[PDB]
């Protein structure tokens, strides 16, 4: 209908109970492996932020692996800080690791996040 | 909370 | 760290994300059934925004369930109104419906659902 | 959208 009410804070809420349920590591289905590090994690969660995920997980056959390894070259530690994102809304995008998680985001397909580290990336030029 | 969308 | 920067939209395009695959039947783990009508969805979802589901699906044994009934005296459009705001944060309360909703939302323990419910009836008086 | 939370 058109006559609903909203609760303003209601997604912020689910996510942050999804990511509770993730550090509990309650219902995590999958892990994403990164060369030597591993992430347990929902497929839903992740399909939902990262066109890579979507169509990984909407494929017939890799929607039912529980384990998917990334390209070597991908960085842990930036993949860590885009799955912290994922699950918070929250980008801890540092100097120091700006390179590393935009080259993560343009593999997950994350288009919000490659456009603030571009935009971060031309200010210090 | 609650408002009009 | 406390050095995050934070995309606004994010946790409502998660959400808008998740419903899009409910509405597809992508990776759905669960039905409930409520009399006579199924819903399906995805247990992380449901847990996320309902006190008993949260219970039920921590439960050692029921969090393995494919199949959750409800108990009878549960009224399916007040079931599917609460699914309809779990995945949107949009809650289609009405006069022919208030009553149905309320009760619903108090077994599935949703907190500020019951609360708008009360507000909505109160001033009604 | 970005913002300082
Ligand atoms: C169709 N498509 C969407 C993307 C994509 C790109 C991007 O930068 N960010 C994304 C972030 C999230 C997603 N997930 C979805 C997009 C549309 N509908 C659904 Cl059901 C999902 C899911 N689950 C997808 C993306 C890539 N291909
Ligand atoms: C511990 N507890 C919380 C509730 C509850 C009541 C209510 O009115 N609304 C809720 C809405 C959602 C939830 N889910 C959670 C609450 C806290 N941590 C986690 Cl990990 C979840 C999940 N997933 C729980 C509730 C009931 N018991
Ligand atoms: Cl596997
Ligand atoms: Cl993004
Ligand atoms: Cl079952
Ligand atoms: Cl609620």
């Amino acid at each position: 209908a058109d006559s609903c009410i909203q609760f303003t804070r209601h997604a912020s809420d689910v996510l942050l109970n999804l990511n509770r349920l993730r550090s509990r590591d309650i219902l995590t289905d999958v892990v994403i492996v990164v060369s030597r590090e591993q992430f347990r994690a929902h497929k839903t969660v992740l399909m939902a932020c990262s066109g890579l995920f979507y169509s990984i997980f909407t494929d017939q056959l890799k929607c039912n692996l529980s384990v998917i390894n990334l390209d070597p070259e991908i960085n842990p530690e930036g993949f860590c800080i885009l799955l912290d994102f994922m699950y918070t809304s929250r980008l801890n995008l540092r100097e120091g690791n700006i390179m590393a998680v935009m080259a993560t985001a343009m593999y997950l397909q994350m288009e919000h996040v490659v456009d603030t580290c571009r935009k971060f990336i031309k200010a210090s030029e | 909370a609650w408002v009009i969308p």
